[PDB]
RNA sequence: UUAAGUGAAUAAGGGCGCACGGUGGAUGCCUUGGCACUAGGAGCCGAUGAAGGACGGGACUAACACCGAUAUGCUUUGGGGAGCUGUAAGUAAGCUAUGAUCCAGAGAUUUCCGAAUGGGGGAACCCAAUAUCUUUUAUAGGAUAUUACUUUUCAGUGAAUACAUAGCUGAUUAGAGGUAGACGCAGAGAACUGAAACAUCUUAGUACCUGCAGGAAGAGAAAGAAAAUUCGAUUCCCUGAGUAGCGGCGAGCGAAACGGGAAGAGCCCAAACCAACAAGCUUGCUUGUUGGGGUUGUAGGACUCCGAUAUGGUAGUCUGUUAGUAUAGUUGAAGGAUUUGGAAAAUUCCGCUAAAGAGGGUGAAAGCCCCGUAGACGAAAUGCUGACAACACCUAGGAGGAUCCUGAGUACGGCGGAACACGAGAAAUUCCGUCGGAAUCCGCGGGGACCAUCCCGCAAGGCUAAAUACUCCCUAGUGACCGAUAGUGAACCAGUACCGUGAGGGAAAGGUGAAAAGCACCCCGGAAGGGGAGUGAAAUAGAUCCUGAAACCGUGUGCCUACAACAAGUCAAAGCUCGUUAAUGAGUGAUGGCGUGCCUUUUGUAGAAUGAACCGGCGAGUUACGAUUGCAUGCGAGGUUAAGUCGAAGAGACGGAGCCGCAGCGAAAGCGAGUCUGAAUAGGGCGAAUGAGUAUGUAGUCGUAGACCCGAAACCAUGUGAUCUAC
RNA sequence: GUAGCGGAGAAAUUCCAAACGAACUUGGAGAUAGCUGGUUCUCUCCGAAAUAGCUUUAGGGCUAGCCUCGGAAUUGAGAAU
RNA sequence: AUCCGGGAGUCAGACUGCGAGUGAUAAGAUCCGUAGUCGAAAGGGAAACAGCCCAGACCACCAGCUAAGGUCCCAAAAUAU
RNA sequence: GGUGUAGUGGUAGGAGAGCGUUCUAAGGGCGUUGAAGGUCGAUCGUGAGGACGGCUGGAGCGCUUAGAAGUGAGAAUGCCGGUAUGAGUAGCGAAAGACAGGUGAGAAUCCUGUCCACCGUAUGACUAAGGUUUCCUGGGGAAGGCUCGUCCGCCCAGGGUU
RNA sequence: CUUCUAGUGAGAAAACAACUGCCCGUACCGUAAACCGACACAGGUAGUCGAGGAGAGUAUCCUAAGGUGAGCGAGCGAACU
RNA sequence: AAGCGACUGUUUAUCAAAAACACAGGUCUCUGCAAAAUCGUAAGAUGAAGUAUAGGGGCUGACGCCUGCCCGGUGCUGGA
RNA sequence: GGUAGCGAAAUUCCUUGUCGGGUAAGUUCCGACCCGCACGAAAGGCGUAACGAUUUGGGCACUGUCUCAACGAGAGACUCGGUGAAAUUUUAGUACCUGUGAAGAUGCAGGUUACCCGCGACAGGACGGAAAGACCCCAUGGAGCUUUACUGUAGUUUGAUAUUGAGUGUUUAACCCUCUAACCCGCACCACUAAUCGUGGUGGGAGACAGUGUCAGAUGGGCAGUUUGACUGG
RNA sequence: AGAAGGGAGCUUGACUGCGAGACCUACAAGUCGAGCAGGGACGAAAGUCGGGCUUAGUGAUCCGGUGGUUCCGCAUGGAAG
């Protein structure tokens, strides 16, 4: 009783190309290339799933520090004042508020002021 | 590899020709070649032993009484093979599935006229196999033919 | 207006997405041909000219099928009943109800080559001799028979050498060659390989070559197997058993008899003696020819004595009588309307039939339309197989123990080789070469060197059915076998085209439609091709014709792109363009961060180490038989059958030979819950002390087999080449 | 005319049908290769070695060591202070 | 951990502390002992970097705290005392 | 079922559990009101993978449970087929032509003329091998001819060897 | 072919006339586009004939009888070969 | 002018034409004819329709002048 | 225990030996010398006219060989019309320097340079293409060759015995002989008969020898099958 | 140096059957051993003695030879083996 490979690989392949839809030329048409090609974006997207997290938190601080150095500190002597006053805003909403409402910003940057006088 | 009718001959030589080294016209990767482990004549057929037959014979013979689908008569006689006079006889009794006629001996007539009923199977009380008794729902024995085979499974 | 600043849009060409085409022939569905088997027949043809070929025969005839100057056919006996002159269209001439065509049995004709056979030869050609007959006034020309070689029988002639034997002429008798790439018995007889090298050994008396066959062959009627109490010709299967053995005791090779079955069957000569004839006429009875007698081990026969002169069988014939059988055929039940379609066998209603619901066809899927099927019937002729008849052959008891017979350069022995599972070994048994060489029933051979005793047989002569092996071929079927890169090399005009001096090697290539209805007519164009119009359910089904994938080549467009160093993506993201299996929507994307393909082999690879142009198809741990373990089921101190017989290629019962387990220890004699070593009751080794097995299924590993696939350089054995080159 | 265990050679290992330290074709034959290449679907649990000894042995193999799966067994036998 | 049983793979290692031999107390050299990483290990630091320093990835987040190493600009954090 | 606690890098390799292909049996289904196959979509599951909808297509095919296997392809300087790149690139195989006029759909290349040029112990004439119809006449232009072609040793029909 | 005998062995010499005489080949190419070289290929292919001037000549140059213009072209007038 | 080979000839078809091979001449040795030698299992053949002024085998290589010493070893021949 | 002859040689390591010649300058050439690593008399020694598409050194003549290049003719190349391949190829939007790294980078780090697309030319790189290194080692791989390597063998030789018989003598059974009938004849004549084959017949020669079978001892690279270890800074 | 060094007397334990338990070790091998039984040497005894101060002085299996044996012996009794 004989097998023939009749449907089975076509099916396959065609999904593996159609992931490839709008890489350059003989990568989105050639399943080899295709298939090389797509095995590098797996890995690239696991690797920067990772990486996102990081680049979002440099960009809030450095307009965090932006911000305060214009309420007369800057970024470590902020944070040290919100400590040691138990404030607990993310870096996230911080800088939403230094690009939004200044007025909220001075308010928690005097707060810290007065907190590290002590 | 050995039986298509082909060559003996190395097709090329070994080295120079910026080639791959090939044996023969026929070997399993050329178009038109031999196959390598296919199927061979073999025989399928094997044993059990002899007190698991008899008792998977009990054991499916009383499955069909436990259920009420036995259905025992005195006799079936017939003075000519009539294929409609099977038919009424078979609505007598109710009998609107596929059935199994277990017949007893040189009972001709009735085995000619149940033939070529499409639910119908006919068999002698000294050939009845497991695989007759399970496929049919219903089991149509002659009083004669029951005690027959009482007299074989002992 | 002048200065300073910021700055879009515009594509020669390119990218991404989408839409439509072209090329190309994957995929699906399908079969016209294959593959493995089962049951039955048949198992040879040929000098009375074979197997295989060449050349011819048609109204037109290149090819294939058929046939042979009587050429696409002739006669005859049967069947069948309306068309027919093959493929094969196309036309032309005809034939048939006074029975064509077609089908089965028996006949007739049958060029040329070929064993080829009157002589020759480079196969299908050439050249004769002798008789009879023909054309011609005649020679030249045409036809028919006969003419090889050997053997084996008989006449004539015949001689170195006289008698006659070689020889020669004539008449008679048989052979001779092919194959079924199979099966059998003989002669001669390798190598690579395994032994992890290699000599003995293995591969293996295998492959190849040569002879002889037959439908089967070969063996076959005890100089046998054994060991008390025996059995009776040969062959084949199960088991004994991977045992007893053989072996650089290595790799490895490997029985038989008993026990269970299929099938069964026995016969004929030589010799003694007795007659008829011929020669030696010893006129002794020595040589012989025909007929009779006689066939064995419990010894049998001859021979003498009486009984009987009947009765049991055959493996025999091209002799009769019927019975069947193979090869053509006959007959054979039961349905209409409705819906959707081009068309129903589909759907819905309401019926019928079955000893027939196997299968194939029909405009889609049919018990009831066609061919069939279950059942009933039939043969002029020829061939097969039974039965019963004739005819042919063959077959008798009891007693005696005076004498005669019972297979000679044989059995056997020394030397050299081989065959037996047995490699010279302590080597019986059976063969071949060479030399030596018995006995005669008061005898001769065997029981694994050899001897004695006991037991079983009677060599040196011949034949014989069945049970077992194989399938070129014919009939009827079958398949959890293939479905056009598969299955035969070959589904098609294939051993072909093509390649080679030759032996030899050897392909590619299936599909319009239900029906050719295969596109009349018009228009552009030399034509090819195209556009209308028509056929058709559909032509984007139009002959490169079912479906019509990818690589690859084009045309049109939404978005981006001419200051930019890019393993080509991924994450973040404005602008533009759309609007989906509706949900945290889709395409493109300026600009910013990060980032050295895939596979193999490596300590280690982006590797300047290895492989791949791309796309599609194909392409690698299987099966048989054994051994072991785990899981599962049935029985349980027990478990289980093998070959074989009946049965549907099956289930589904018989069959207890045999196998494993239930007790061990020891080299063995042997002893036994114990035993061996030992002087030992000592100690110690191995065992017991409730301590579970066996059949089958399934999966994991291993052994013997090519054993997961591909890849050498080489070795051996038949054959084909001096049309090139050397003498 | 001479043919492969062979022929022929004013001798070069020279020629024997474009290839001769031993022609070509078919068969043994699926020769052998401790070497090189290749070996096709998925997820879950665990997870080595590159050492010792002996080897006509050194890029091969065998036994032990080191991994994984199933069972049995008294324990308090393993480890770290 | 030990005992019985089924199935393996490995027998070319490399560098870095430390302590020895051969060498010239040369080698990214060679051969042993002892610990780690690599082999078979991604992620941060060391410009780039198998073996060094920190640390062992089941998966999702535009949340938080730290390690080695750092805070003038490229480039996140002190032009700190 | 809840809740806690602990775990979940991996080559050679061991163990477990599944996805998909073809065929067999039994059962329940679909189909010209359109099966398989092909193409597109923004859909579902932890993975192999599964659906539903449009267009194409024209006759067969799923699902459940068990069984059997020629059962899965990206690589072997693999085998067969089709198509690219190099690229409109190398080459187009020794040599003298020019013009007028014909034919024709179409002429550097075919026909006819005129002048020019080449061989001449040959590039002239005859013959043995070898080939096997290539020879003559009338038509043709799809392929062959290294361009062209109205022409031909090519293709079709007839004929020729005394 | 010519003689000489041996020899089965009517009688044939030569005039004219008129009659008879079988089989196979025969086209065409053949220093080549028709043969051997896979090709309409700068190679190879036995024999006979093979003219004039000047010359020993079949050498050499130009010509007679006869044959031929050779199956890709038109421009330009660089490097380099 | 010098080396090599006397000379004409032959050779690695397709990287070597030569100082290599051959050669006329020298010398040693075998062979009494069914010769020795060679093809072949043998039959049959060449040698040769030859007969020691002939035929086979080894070395040297026109021609000129010449060709020393060694018979312990190894082959060959003769011995008893 | 090397004679005649020759000798830095087609032979000489050291070595470009030393001396003379030829050149302005000579490790090559020619002449000589002898300290011949390692000439030497038929695997011949030393001369030698003629000859050689041989090898070497020097002169005259002639020149684009060179100083050192220039011009000209034709064919390809270049542009236009017709026709129309190939080896190669993982995908490519394919710069430079200094570093890093399987230790020599278009592609990795830091810098530097650079608008998009082609045509005619040159060969530095792509460890450029073509050929699974011919060099070296391995496979307990092959094949051809050698021999005082192993084990065999064809051929040649020597004995016993069969074919195979008869008589005398000489010695301790063996031996020397003689005979003729086997066996042999590649001698002559004769017949079958067209015959140098063959078979028969008669002479002659030779003879129990030879040839042939079985067994045995020698010899036997003529020919055959094989073996010829590992470790190792290759 | 309570000798294991060196002298003198008597002797053959340089014994037979063994062996609880350890050591070494992949296997095959290698090493030590208290104590029991038979029969002894030396010593008045207690006792010590299964070679030498200790650790090198050796070679699986197959095959063959010599001696012993209350083992087997292919119909039986022997023999060959």
């Amino acid at each position: 009783a004989r097998v023939k490979g009749g449907t089975v690989t076509r099916k396959r392949r065609k999904k593996v190309l159609k992931l490839a839809k709008g890489y350059y030329g003989s990568k989105h048409t050639l399943f080899k290339s295709a298939k090389e090609q797509v095995m590098n974006s797996y890995y690239y997207a696991f690797r920067d799933r990772r990486q996102k997290k990081r680049d979002f938190r440099k960009l809030w601080i450095a307009r965090i520090n932006a911000a305060a150095r214009m309420n007369g500190l800057s970024y470590s002597k902020l944070m040290h004042g919100l400590k040691l006053a138990e404030i607990d805003i993310n870096r996230k909403m911080l800088a939403d508020l230094a690009v939004n409402d200044a007025a909220a910003f001075t308010a928690l940057a005097e707060q810290a002021k007065d907190a590290l006088s002590k | 590899r050995s039986a298509v009718r082909g060559g003996g001959r190395k097709p090329w030589r070994q080295k120079g020709t910026g080639r791959a080294r090939q044996g023969s016209i026929r070997s399993p990767q050329w178009r038109g070649g031999g196959v390598v482990f296919g199927p061979t004549p073999r025989s399928y057929s094997y044993k059990l032993p002899k007190k698991v037959r008899r008792l998977a014979m009990k054991s499916v013979l009383s499955d069909k009484v436990a259920e009420n689908n036995l259905v025992a008569v005195e006799g079936l006689s017939f003075d000519a093979p009539k294929t409609k006079e099977f038919k009424q006889v078979l609505a007598n009794l109710s009998i609107d599935t596929k059935v199994l006629v277990v017949l007893e001996n040189g009972n001709d007539f009735a085995a000619l006229s149940a033939r070529n009923l499409p639910n119908v199977s006919v068999v002698t009380s000294d050939n009845v196999s497991v695989l007759d008794v399970v496929s049919a729902n219903k089991v149509l024995a002659t009083q004669t033919a029951l005690t027959q085979i009482e007299e074989v499974l002992a």
